[PDB]
C-alpha cells in the first residue's frame, strides 16, 4: 500500500584516522516495503562478509536497518553504500564522507 | 512436562462454610487456568477463567488466586449452597495441549431443623421377593455403614429437596431376599441415633 | 527517569518464495537483548545484551515458543486480512505488531502499548484505559468485535500492569550498569567554507545514550531552526548514537552562532562555539 | 518478558 | 453443544463412531476421553476444518472436521480401555483468552463378551403407614436390580409427567457380589410426597428406567431373551 523512499546515512563509528581500525556503518531508514538491498563499496567493489542489524520499525511503521563493517580508513581508498528499494528507479550510491 | 494435581480426592462440608480447593501445576509457561465443575449429565460447564497474567478472579461467591511462578491455584467458596456440590476439575492450557487435574468431589451438607430419625418397613412389593428397610429424616451426621452379611445391601446416604414444601431430607436403604430379615437388625453395625422412631410392628 | 520495554514483530508474506518471514526484536529503552529470525537453522530466541544472558534455559525455552506461536497466528492473520481486503494471493503483504509498557521512577505503570499495523497503515490498536480498542475501518471492526469478545483486552491489561512492568524493573537491576547510568555526548564543532563569502558551522554530538538528543543552533539568542540542516540520530554500532546540527554562516561572522545541546547525561545544558 | 497470548485477527 | 451417540454398548474387536456438532459459529472442535484411569485426557482438535493440536491419541483413533465444523470421531479394534467417557467441546476460535464449551458426552462400555448383558428387574414399595402417621409425608422407594452394565436412568413419573422436585437417586449403581466374577448392579431411589396426595386413590406412580443395551443390529445366539435397549417400569396406587 504505502511506499516511502529510505533515507540513506554512511558514516563511521569512530572519527576518522588514517590506519587504525574502525567500523564503516550505512544506516537506513524510514523505507516501506520492507524488501531493500544494501551492499558496502570499496573502490567501487562490493565488501563480502557485511553484517546487518535485525529489521525493525519506528512509530509511524517507516523500518530502519544498520548495514555495518569493520575496516581501516585511508586517504586514498573510497568507501560507499549501495541501497536498492522499489521507490528508486534505480540503485542509488551515497559515498563516504569523513566530515558528514 | 505439565502435570496437573488437586488436593483433596473428596470433601464433605456443612452448608454455609467457606471451602478451600487448592490445584498445583508443574509447567508455568501456561495460556491460562480455569475451573470446572462437573455433574452428572450436562458434563463440564466453566466457572472462572484466568488470564495468564491475572492473579484473581471472582465470580459472585467464587474467588480465585493465580501463582504461575509457584505453580499455584486456590478456588476460595464462599457460603457453600447445596446446590455446589458437584466434581471440579483445574484445567491449563500450554504450548502443545490441555491439560485436566485429577479432580475434586465436594457434597455441601445441608441443615435438618429438626432429626426426626426412624427405620420404616415399607410394604414389599408382589412382583419382588425382598422387602425395604428406610432409613430416613436422620441428621447429616450420621456416617451410615455398610452391612457385615453379603445377603442384605446398604444404599449410600442421599438428600431430597420437596422444593414446594421448602423441605428436606435424608434417606438410607437396605434390602435383602433372605425371609430373616428385620429391619430393626438391618442397620445393626450402623451407629443410630437412639432417638430413632423403631415402629417394630 | 522513564523506562521502557517494547516487543517489536514483522511479518511479510513471500507468495511462491516460501513461508512468510517473521522477524521479532525487543528493546529496553534503546538497547536491544532479544531476537528471532524465521529464516535462520532452527530459530530460536537469541540474546543481544549481557544481563539477559542470566535467564535459565525455561525462559529461552518460553521465549522461542511465544515467538514461534506468534509466527503462526501472523500466517493466518495475513491469509485472513486477505478475505477482509479482498487482496490477492499473488501479492507480498506486510503485518506489524509493537506491544510495551511505560514505567516512571515510581516503578509502576504510566503507560500501555499495543497496536498492529497491515501494509503500514494502522489496524487495530489498544486504547490507553487498556479496555477498550480504536480501529481504522470497517475491517478491522470485524477483528474488534471478536477481540472484545474473546475479553483480549483483560490479559493485555494484566500483563501490560502486571509481567510487562514487573520484569523491565528485573532487567533494570541486573543491567544496572549499562541501562541506569546515561552516556554524555562528545561535542565539538567543525568549519567548512563554502565560497568566498559563506561558509558552514557543523556541530557534533558523538557517543550518547539514549537517543534522545537536541542540538539547536543560536543566531546571538534567536534559533535558526529554519535555516538549520539537521540529520536523524543514527546509532553508532556499539549501543551508543550520533546526531549533528548545521548552518549556513555568512564568512566573517562565525562568532554569532552557538550550538546549544540537552542530554540526560550531561550535568547542565552545553554552549559551544567554533574555536579557532 | 513476552506476554503469552493468541488472538487471531 | 451436542452429541452422538448417548449410550454405546459394545464388544472388544468391534468399531464405533462418535459425532459432535459445535455450536454454530465456532470454527474450533476438542474431543477429550475421561477414564477412571487417567482421567480426562486431551485427544485432538481442529479448526476450521484443519488439525491444529493434537495430543496422546492412538494410531487406531480416527477424526476428521467437516466443511460444515461439524466433528466426527472414530475408535476401531475396540479394547476393555477404551471404555471411558468422550467429550466434545468447541470454542468461538483459538482465542487464549477465551473458554470451551463442553457437550453432555458420550459413554462407551467395552466388554469381552455380550453374554453377560442382562436387563434390569424394577419394582416400587409404597410406603409405610407409620411413616405417614409420624411424619405426614409418604416416600416411595424404587429398587433396579439384576443389570450389567451400568447405563441406568432412573425417573419417576406421576400421572404422565415427570416431576424432579422430592427426588433422590443413587448417585453410583451398587453392585451385588464385589468379587472377581462379573456380579450384576443395583440401584435405589426415592420418592417423597405429600401424605395427602398418597391418600388420594386417582393418582398414579411411575418408576422408569431406561436400560441402555444391545441393539437390535447385533447378533444374538443365546438363549435366553436378547437384552435390548429397552425400559422397565412399576407403578402404584394411592
Ligand atoms: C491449600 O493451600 C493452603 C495455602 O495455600 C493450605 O493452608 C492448605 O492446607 C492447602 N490444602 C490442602 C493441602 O489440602
Ligand atoms: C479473594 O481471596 C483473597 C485471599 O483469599 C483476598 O485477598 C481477596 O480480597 C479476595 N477477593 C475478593 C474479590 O473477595
Ligand atoms: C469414520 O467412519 C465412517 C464410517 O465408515 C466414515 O464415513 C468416515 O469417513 C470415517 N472418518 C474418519 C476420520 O476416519
Amino acid at each position: 500500500m504505502i511506499q516511502r523512499t529510505p533515507k540513506i546515512q554512511v558514516y563511521s563509528r569512530h572519527p576518522a584516522e588514517n590506519g587504525k581500525s574502525n567500523f564503516l556503518n550505512c544506516y537506513v531508514s524510514g523505507f516501506h516495503p520492507s524488501d531493500i538491498e544494501v551492499d558496502l563499496l570499496k573502490n567501487g567493489e562490493r565488501i563480502e562478509k557485511v553484517e546487518h542489524s535485525d529489521l525493525s520499525f519506528s512509530k509511524d511503521w517507516s523500518f530502519y536497518l544498520l548495514y555495518y563493517t569493520e575496516f581501516t580508513p585511508t586517504e586514498k581508498d573510497e568507501y560507499a553504500c549501495r541501497v536498492n528499494h522499489v521507490t528508486l528507479s534505480q540503485p542509488k550510491i551515497v559515498k563516504w564522507d569523513r566530515d558528514m | 512436562k505439565q502435570e496437573v494435581t488437586q488436593i483433596p480426592a473428596a470433601l464433605s462440608v456443612p452448608e454455609g462454610e467457606n471451602l478451600v480447593l487448592n490445584c498445583s501445576f508443574t509447567d508455568s509457561a501456561i495460556y491460562n487456568l480455569q475451573w470446572f465443575r462437573q455433574d452428572p449429565g450436562k458434563g463440564l460447564t466453566s466457572l472462572l477463567l484466568i488470564q495468564s497474567s491475572q492473579r484473581e478472579q471472582t465470580s459472585g461467591r467464587l474467588n480465585a488466586s493465580l501463582d504461575k511462578s509457584s505453580g499455584r491455584s486456590t478456588l476460595y467458596i464462599a457460603a457453600s449452597q447445596p446446590g455446589d456440590s458437584a466434581t471440579y476439575l483445574c484445567a491449563v492450557s500450554n504450548f502443545n495441549k490441555f491439560y485436566f487435574g485429577s479432580g475434586t468431589k465436594l457434597n455441601v451438607k445441608p441443615n435438618i431443623q429438626n432429626p426426626d430419625p426412624a427405620v420404616y418397613q415399607l410394604r414389599d412389593s408382589k412382583s419382588s421377593d425382598k422387602s425395604v428397610c428406610l432409613f430416613t429424616d436422620f441428621d447429616s451426621q450420621t456416617n451410615v455403614s455398610q452391612s457385615k452379611d453379603s445377603d442384605v445391601y446398604i444404599t449410600d446416604k442421599c438428600v431430597l429437596d420437596m422444593r414446594s414444601m421448602d423441605f428436606k431430607s435424608n434417606s438410607a436403604v437396605a434390602w435383602s431376599n433372605k425371609s430373616d430379615f428385620a429391619c430393626a437388625n438391618a442397620f445393626n453395625n450402623s451407629i443410630i441415633p437412639e432417638d430413632t422412631f423403631f415402629p417394630s410392628p | 527517569g522513564s523506562h521502557s520495554m517494547r516487543y517489536f514483530h514483522t511479518s511479510v508474506s513471500r507468495p511462491g518464495r516460501g513461508e512468510p518471514r517473521f522477524i521479532t526484536v525487543g528493546y529496553v529503552d534503546d538497547t536491544l537483548f532479544v531476537r528471532f529470525d524465521s529464516d535462520a537453522a532452527s530459530p530460536r530466541e537469541e540474546p543481544r545484551a549481557p544481563w539477559i544472558e542470566q535467564e535459565g534455559p525455561e525462559y529461552w525455552d518460553r521465549e522461542t515458543q511465544i515467538s514461534k506461536a506468534k509466527a503462526q497466528t501472523d500466517r493466518e492473520d495475513l491469509r485472513t486480512l486477505l478475505r477482509y481486503y479482498n487482496q490477492s494471493e499473488a501479492g507480498s503483504h506486510t503485518l506489524q505488531n509493537m506491544y510495551g509498557c511505560d514505567v516512571g521512577p515510581d516503578g509502576r505503570l504510566l503507560r500501555g502499548y499495543h497496536q498492529d499495523a497491515y501494509d503500514g497503515k494502522d489496524y487495530i490498536a489498544l486504547n490507553e484505559d487498556l479496555s477498550s480498542w480504536t480501529a481504522a475501518d470497517t475491517a478491522a471492526q470485524i477483528t474488534q468485535r471478536k477481540w472484545e469478545a474473546a475479553r483480549v483486552a483483560e490479559q493485555l491489561r494484566a500483563y501490560l500492569e502486571g509481567e510487562c512492568v514487573e520484569w523491565l524493573r528485573r532487567y533494570l537491576e541486573n543491567g544496572k550498569e549499562t541501562l541506569q547510568r546515561a552516556d554524555p555526548p562528545k561535542t565539538h564543532v567543525t568549519h567548512h567554507p563554502i565560497s568566498d563569502h559563506e561558509a558552514t558551522l557543523r556541530c557534533w554530538a558523538l557517543g550518547f545514550y539514549p537517543a534522545e538528543i537536541t542540538l539547536t543552533w543560536q543566531r546571538d539568542g534567536e534559533d535558526q531552526t529554519q535555516d538549520t540542516e539537521l540529520v536523524e540520530t543514527r546509532p553508532a554500532g556499539d549501543r551508543t548514537f550520533q546526531k549533528w546540527a548545521a548552518v549556513v554562516v555568512p564568512s566573517g561572522e562565525e562568532q554569532r552562532y552557538t550550538c546549544h545541546v540537552q542530554h540526560e547525561g550531561l550535568p547542565k545544558p552545553l554552549t559551544l562555539r567554533w574555536e579557532p | 518478558l513476552r506476554v503469552m497470548m493468541l488472538a487471531p485477527f | 453443544v451436542t452429541q452422538t451417540p448417548k449410550h454405546l454398548i459394545t464388544a472388544t474387536g468391534q468399531r464405533v463412531t462418535l459425532r459432535c456438532s459445535p455450536r454454530s459459529g465456532d470454527l474450533s472442535v476438542y474431543w477429550y476421553q475421561q477414564s477412571l484411569d487417567q482421567g480426562l485426557q486431551f485427544l485432538i482438535q481442529y479448526y476450521n476444518g484443519e488439525e491444529r493440536a493434537k495430543g496422546n491419541i492412538l494410531e487406531r483413533f480416527s477424526a476428521q472436521q467437516f466443511p460444515d465444523l461439524h466433528s466426527e470421531l472414530n475408535l476401531s479394534s475396540l479394547e476393555l480401555g477404551d471404555s471411558a467417557l468422550y467429550f466434545c467441546a468447541s470454542s468461538v476460535a483459538t482465542y487464549s483468552t477465551d473458554t470451551q464449551y463442553f457437550g453432555p458426552g458420550t459413554r462407551l462400555t467395552v466388554l469381552e463378551d455380550l453374554k453377560n448383558v442382562f436387563p434390569p428387574e424394577v419394582a416400587v414399595f409404597e410406603p409405610s403407614e407409620a411413616e405417614i402417621s409420624h411424619t405426614q409425608k409418604a416416600t416411595l422407594v424404587c429398587l433396579a436390580t439384576g443389570f450389567y452394565p451400568d447405563h441406568v436412568e432412573l425417573s419417576w413419573w406421576v400421572n404422565g409427567k415427570e416431576v424432579h422436585s422430592g427426588v433422590c437417586t443413587d448417585p453410583q449403581p451398587l453392585k451385588e457380589q464385589p468379587a472377581l466374577n462379573d456380579s450384576r448392579y443395583a440401584l435405589s431411589s426415592r420418592l417423597r410426597v405429600s401424605a395427602t396426595f398418597w391418600q388420594n386413590p386417582r393418582n398414579h406412580f411411575r418408576c422408569q428406567v431406561q436400560f441402555y443395551g444391545l441393539s437390535e443390529n447385533d447378533e444374538w445366539t443365546q438363549d435366553r431373551a436378547k437384552p435390548v435397549t429397552q425400559i422397565v417400569s412399576a407403578e402404584a396406587w394411592g
